[PDB]
């Protein structure tokens, strides 16, 4: 089957920045490609048909080139509509196939991560289920890396990260992570800490509370 | 006119129907063929077909 790959999976651009998107094909796709813009919570709209000839009711500023293997797809200006997924679709094969995807986020808002630490509730002790949950707030990376150490030693598989879509205000993801353990384990373990590294902070910043 | 004993189709046998199809292909270029499962099937041959 025809296999189609997109050059960005992820890039990081300014409103009325020019985008160019790249889309690879294995195998001669002469004129049949179709562009997809998906927003979360909508179905994806139509942009371009063949890659070549602009779909009715959809911007000027979107724009279909290239040929054969390789088609690009470029946006003269950033718009907040236009930081939405795009897909390239080969229609040459029976079974059409949709590219890995673009990610755009807008960078109008700055932030600097902030780190919080919250013991759990006594609600949660008389449970029996005790979660440790870090908070990570504003903060201007798209990925911020979150690593869990108890008492010296790194725990891996008993946490999760939640994160909220961009506030849009500052255009900064909110992260919070959970730490799950055994009650026997969370008891003797005394020290709980949360390391979070940000190429963008200069030193990854350690928050941590005692067992108690 | 007289009546002979031989292997043949019992009336009103609709059969197997089968059908050759022309495969998927561009305006101008021929693409992926297009055949139907009868490879999968498998028939007895007990005193053969007509």
């Amino acid at each position: 089957d025809i296999v189609m790959t997109q050059t960005p999976s992820s890039l990081s651009a300014s409103v009325g920045d020019r985008v160019t998107i790249t889309c690879r094909a294995s195998e001669d796709i002469t004129s049949y490609l179709n562009w997809y813009q998906l927003k979360p919570g909508k179905a994806p709209m139509f942009l371009i048909y063949a890659a070549s000839s602009l779909q009715s009711g959809v911007p000027s500023r979107f724009s279909g080139s290239g040929s054969g293997t390789d088609f690009t797809l470029t946006i003269s200006s950033l718009q907040p509509e236009d930081f939405a997924t795009y897909y390239c679709q080969q229609s040459y094969s029976t079974p059409p196939t949709f590219g890995g995807g673009t990610k755009v986020e807008i960078k109008r808002t700055v932030a600097a991560p902030s780190v919080f630490i919250f013991p759990p509730s006594d609600e949660q002790l008389k449970s029996g289920t005790a979660s440790v949950v870090c908070l990570l707030n504003n903060f201007y990376p798209r990925e911020a890396k979150v690593q869990w150490k108890v008492d010296n030693a790194l725990q891996s598989g008993n946490s999760q990260e939640s994160v909220t879509e961009q506030d849009s205000k500052d255009s900064t993801y909110s992260l919070s992570s959970t730490l799950t353990l055994s009650k026997a384990d969370y008891e003797k373990h005394k020290v709980y800490a949360c390391e979070v590294t940000h190429q963008g902070l200069s030193s990854p910043v350690t928050k941590s509370f005692n067992r108690g | 006119t007289i009546t002979y004993q031989g292997l043949f189709p019992y009336q009103g046998d609709h059969g197997d129907m089968y059908v050759y199809s022309a495969g998927h292909a561009t305006g101008t270029t021929p693409q992926k063929l297009f055949v139907a499962n009868y490879s999968q099937d498998v028939k007895q041959f007990a005193n053969g077909f007509v």
